[PDB]
RNA sequence: CCCGGAGUCGGGUUGCUUGGGAAUGCAGCCCAAAGCGGGUGGUAAACUCCAUCUAAGGCUAAAUACCGGCACGAGACCGAUA
RNA sequence: CCGUCUUGAAACACGGACCAAGGAGUCUAACACGUGCGCGAGUCGGGGGCUCGCACGAAAGCCGCCGUGGCGCAAUGAAGG
RNA sequence: UAGCUGGUUCCCUCCGAAGUUUCCCUCAGGAUAGCUGGCGCUCUCGCAGACCCGACGCCCGCCACGCAGUUUUAUCCGGUAAAGCGAAUGAUUAGAGGUCUUGGUCAACCUAUUCUCAAACUUUAAAUGGGUAAGAAGCCCGGCUCGCUGGCGUGGAGCCGGGCGUGGAAUGCGAGUGCCUAGUGGGCCACUUUUGGUAAGCAGAACUGGCGCUGCGGGAUGAACCGAACGCCGGGUUAAGGCGC
RNA sequence: AGUGCUCUGAAUGUCAAAGUGAAGAAAUUCAAUGAAGCGCGGGUAAACGGCGGGAGUAACUAUGACUCUCUUAAGGUAGCC
RNA sequence: ACAGCCAAGGGAACGGGCUUGGCGGAAUCAGCGGGGAAAGAAGACCCUGUUGAGCUUGACUCUAGUCUGGCACGGUGAAGAG
RNA sequence: CCGGGGACAGUGCCAGGUGGGGAGUUUGACUGGGGCGGUACACCUGUCAAACGGUAACGCAGGUGUCCUAAGGCGAGCUCAGGGAGGACAGAAACCUCCCGUGGAGCAGAAGGGCAAAAGCUCGCUUGAUCUUGAUUUUCAGUACGAAUACAGACCGUGAAAGCGGGGCCUCACGAUCCUUCUGACCUUUUGGGUUUUAAGCAGGAGGUGUCAGAAAAGUUACCACAGGGAUAACUGGCUUGUGGCGGCCAAGCGUUCAUAGCGACGUCGCUUUUUGAUCCUUCGAUGUCGGCUCUUCCUAUCAUUGUGAAGCAGAAUUCACCAAGC
RNA sequence: GUCUACGGCCAUACCACCCUGAACGCGCCCGAUCUCGUCUGAUCUCGGAAGCUAAGCAGGGUCGGGCCUGGUUAGUACUUGGAUGGGAGACCGCCUGGGAAUACCGGGUGCUGUAGGCUU
RNA sequence: GUCUCUGUGGCGCAAUCGGAGCGCGUUCGGCUGUUACCGAAAGGUUGGUGGUUCGAGCCCACCCAGGGACGCCA
RNA sequence: UCCAAACUAAUUU
């Protein structure tokens, strides 16, 4: 006939036995979702970053 | 709803705003040459009786409105579709409202 | 069941202070965000537009994106087995800078500064802050007086 | 000089059938042919080039099937409640 | 007092007098991954064919680019491509 | 045919659940994610110097990363409990002081007080709690790129060199990651908070622990209480509970 | 009145296939023409069935022959309880 | 199933077995109907199942039969009308 | 053959009607048992909810299937509800004027939040309620729809401009596949080539599934069947005791006087399990189900009898208590 | 010492009332040809410079009201953890840690940035 | 419990069409020797209480007084 | 050939 509805027990030492496990953050994260025009002007800034190597290099040594 | 009958929006044949008219959607009357009304008479061919759903339950009271919109630019007059949100008592090209006189006796 | 609404149960979160409503205070518009920062998200009712959704109220997190308005966030949201990181969108009339962040600013400012002026005076200074440790030895004065007594006084019955 | 199978083809429509989809085949019923014609050329139609075959008569071995029959041979089978 | 279903069985829940014997996750196909082996940008005869006379042998061997073909080595688009 | 009953055959070893989410003509079922096992793989510490033996480099000082049902130190977040009503909104008891009048001395009215309230009121406002942070993915120097931005050598992002280890709270700990995957999706009880109901060994939630899966000592007896969790034994000592027979 | 059954078919509205006409290169499309039936019109309850409420009123009171009314296809008659 | 003396407790909330008490003496005979929630029967009532069947109809799809139109068998003369 | 009909009837094939005579099938779910009622079946606000979020019951209080060429978009100028004091007719309300007025008004609607040289009211100009591709949020499996938020590219409106605007101040107002229809590309196929109709596609709207992740659906069965179910009702048992039944306490009153001989309002505290509700723990591979008859035993909350106490107990009869269930 | 223009935090800055305001400024003020608006040069817009600190504004004052901040309230209310604590219950003590709000009683009454004046 | 519905002048009862009426009665003249007919006038918190609204008897929420209908396996 | 009903209990010749 009837049932039970909803219950929460049982359900966090569930989930505590693998752990909460926080999202492992890495260096360079993605750029996706960034403001489209900043992030074309950024692709340019790297196209022609080579224009630029060897008076570069002879400023570092 | 009370929409005007003409309108400046955009034109995607000539890429910019140009007025248009504002003329209701009606929907056409079907092909009998048309692929699944073949498919269907073919079905409903001999003995077998009734063979797809019918549907006979119209919880609905209203339709969406939609207005095909034909621009006034001569030598291109195309025709874009535009719907709007579901109404009861629809017209077109009705009489503006204002907010001075008295209504009414 | 409740229902699933947007604000559902946001009467006093996402109301005003007492005598603080009305006209934001216009210098919530010209703080800086810069990418990666730690900002706390609270969410402010004058302002309908780009607010963020109740579960980010009180929450903190750090800025990847910024545009004219508004910024984007990376937060941490336990939902119910595992904390996922969300992008959200929010004004920046709903956010401020954290200044969980800027005591270790401070110090990273002070330990440079103490560190190639540490040697020259054989100076080993401490870095690492330490736990309050326990109270160390002293005296205490009577100065002549003795403590005064303590006895409990005696029950009555009032209210 | 001589050259070909008609209530048949084909069309409509109804029913079954098929992967056959504006109809693959088969049937009923109505209509009903042509002779440089006819059929086919997987989307219904008109137009036109091209290809392809010759329907409405007939015969035919082999390779193929075989829990019945006659007669054999064999098995990592069963061993008398099998 | 055991099997059983059940939040809960010694149960006034069900099945079971006793003994022997039989008695229930199989086989085919298609997939998926894991593992072992062989060959490796290839790989595989599975069908057919060739081989003292068919105890075993209805086996085993061989073919040659018989590699026809399958899968793999190229994707994307509804399609022209 | 059966989403329904019933049965389903040897032993030891290790690991060990779920009755919850979402969708379903779904409510005696399934898909879905959790929970489980297996197979691994990627790394770390490293193994420790034959018997030996703390060591063998640079007066000090130091001893890898990461991680956590935890605290500390910073810092945000909240409107419950309480309190409040001579604070708004509502509900509300009594006198008093004023005196204007479309009340008939009475009321109405006003001002200052006064009694008692609030899951769907609140100025105020805890305890417990929630989030982030506590470094090398850093810090400090130089330069370069840009079609973005622009009074400007601007602003911003990116890039390239160079320099800095006192590893920048405590405590504990090896960690990361992939594939395949069974069983489950009827739960029940107890402390505290809590809703409906006169209540119920009643119906429905929250938090944690337990029973289901689990024996043992104690409560005479008992799924769930209290103590404590289990290889087969000897000795010793306890827990909760006991000590007339 | 309802539901049936039945008669009538007038110029009758609606109304299929074929047929007729036009448009088109054709498939096709449109129009005209309109059988039964339905709709419209009568008849029929020893067909199926059906057959009300509310106020006021006699000179003691109480009743209500009478009166007024909303109302339907008729408002339950002779009888009997 | 094994069995067979009770009270009370606790317990799946009415025990032959368990706890605590009362107690318990072979092997049988005729009776008796308090118990064994005795036996007979996979509860008929009640509900559930995306299991049915008999029967009704204003359910949904059909259908024999009928009613009506069309074409065919299907012909010969007249008259009208177009 | 003789009569009688006769191109009609009839038969064959197609078309329309009628057709429970016959066939097949269906006849939602949730649910303090089911049915009836409701919809807790898709949504929204406040509360419950225990100060992050999440959180159930046929828990409470409500709402919704719309409305809007402005009630959308800018800009400018204004200030509201109410109160007071005045002013020909004019008063409780007409219009005029000054003063007070932190929102006590208004903003389409439910509630909550927001809002004052405004988000309100009034004028001016307008169509950003348009064309696009992604990302993100909300529900969440972290899928879809819906809704929403930040951008970017176009074309535009408004404003002197900064700017602001891709509907409605915010939280609701809505819908897959298949099919149909419409719009769009001097676009792709239409099967041996070509031309033209037709058809099929690609992209974006619409027509709708309210059982709202989306079957096409009426009853009855007492003539009934089957699989099951103590997951679930009816009798018994158990918990509870509102209700039923029986007592206590306090003392306004009644009792001609006099609270309490006998009583006992307004209150309030209990017991009992012969009632019935309430629940659904046990039994559905069955515990024979009301009453009477017969027969035994038990309870006391005593009707009588033995022994007593009290009286509004003269006697008689009667009433109130005690020990008491022997009979 | 103080103002002006533009602000930041938005009452310690607001409200009522009284007093003072040198010099600058800010205002009130005077006018309507032009610009631009009105029923109305009142507002708005424009052109001025006779008059005045009356008002705004500023500074001060009030056993002022509010507001800000301390005390008390009070280790009180409540609360995390704990017990084979108590009590028929309702509830209540203790252990271990945290810890409020009125009424009541004090104190305070704007700070400050950028640019430019004025004050002998 | 739930859902509909009625309420209006003395009486039965309209308009449900957001912008107060029939019939009958009652007064009051007439006609008549004197008590149908003719003439005219009067009369309504339009249940109540709040809403919504340019505006309510008509539309909303509630209360009342009445009605009606929806349930059965024991 | 339009409708057209009724008439102190209150007594004295
Ligand atoms: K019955
Ligand atoms: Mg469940
Ligand atoms: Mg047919
Ligand atoms: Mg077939
Ligand atoms: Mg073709
Ligand atoms: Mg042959
Ligand atoms: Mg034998
Ligand atoms: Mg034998
Ligand atoms: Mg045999
Ligand atoms: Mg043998
Ligand atoms: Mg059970
Ligand atoms: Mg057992
Ligand atoms: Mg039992
Ligand atoms: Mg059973
Ligand atoms: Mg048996
Ligand atoms: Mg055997
Ligand atoms: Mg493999
Ligand atoms: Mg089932
Ligand atoms: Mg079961
Ligand atoms: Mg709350
Ligand atoms: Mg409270
Ligand atoms: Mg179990
Ligand atoms: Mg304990
Ligand atoms: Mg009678
Ligand atoms: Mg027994
Ligand atoms: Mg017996
Ligand atoms: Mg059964
Ligand atoms: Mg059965
Ligand atoms: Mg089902
Ligand atoms: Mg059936
Ligand atoms: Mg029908
Ligand atoms: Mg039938
Ligand atoms: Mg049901
Ligand atoms: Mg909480
Ligand atoms: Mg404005
Ligand atoms: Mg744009
Ligand atoms: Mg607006
Ligand atoms: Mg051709
Ligand atoms: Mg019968
Ligand atoms: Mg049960
Ligand atoms: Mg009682
Ligand atoms: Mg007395
Ligand atoms: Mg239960
Ligand atoms: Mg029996
Ligand atoms: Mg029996
Ligand atoms: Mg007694
Ligand atoms: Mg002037
Ligand atoms: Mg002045
Ligand atoms: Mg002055
Ligand atoms: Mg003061
Ligand atoms: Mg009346
Ligand atoms: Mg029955
Ligand atoms: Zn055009």
């Amino acid at each position: 006939a009837k049932s039970k509805n909803h219950t929460t027990h049982n359900q966090s030492r569930k989930w505590h036995r693998n752990g909460i496990k926080k999202p492992r953050s890495q260096r360079y994260e993605s750029l996706k979702g960034v403001d489209p025009k900043f992030l074309r002007n950024m692709r340019f800034a790297k196209k022609h970053n080579k224009k630029g190597l060897k008076k570069m290099q002879a400023n570092n040594a | 709803v009370n929409v005007p009958k003409t309108r400046r929006t955009f034109c995607k044949k000539c890429g910019k705003h140009q007025p248009h008219k504002v003329t209701q959607y009606k929907k056409g009357k079907d092909s009998l040459y048309a692929q699944g009304k073949r498919r269907y008479d073919r079905k409903q061919s001999g003995y077998g009786g009734q063979t797809k759903p019918i549907f006979r339950k119209k919880a609905k009271t209203t339709k969406k409105i939609v207005l095909r919109l034909e621009c006034v630019e001569p030598n291109c007059r195309s025709k874009r579709m535009l719907a709007i949100k579901r109404c009861k008592h629809f017209e077109l090209g009705g009489d503006k409202k204002r907010k001075g006189q008295v209504i009414q006796f | 069941t409740n229902t699933k609404g947007k604000r559902r149960g946001t009467r006093y979160m996402f109301s005003r202070p007492f005598r603080k409503h009305g006209v934001v205070p216009l210098a919530t518009y010209m703080r800086i965000y810069k990418k990666g920062d730690i900002v706390d998200i609270k969410g402010m009712g004058t302002v309908q537009k780009g607010m963020p959704h109740k579960c980010y109220h009180g929450k903190t997190g750090r800025v990847y994106n910024v545009t004219q308005h508004a910024v984007g966030i990376v937060v941490n949201k336990q939902v119910k087995g595992k904390i996922l990181a969300k992008r959200i969108n929010v004004r920046i009339e709903h956010i401020k800078h954290s200044k969980s962040r800027d005591s270790f600013l401070k110090r990273v400012k002070e330990n440079d500064q103490k560190k190639k002026e540490a040697k020259e005076k054989g100076t080993w200074v401490q870095l690492k802050r330490q736990p309050a440790p326990p109270r160390e030895a002293h005296f205490v004065r009577t100065n002549g007086k003795e403590p005064e007594l303590l006895e409990p006084i005696p029950y009555e019955f009032m209210a």
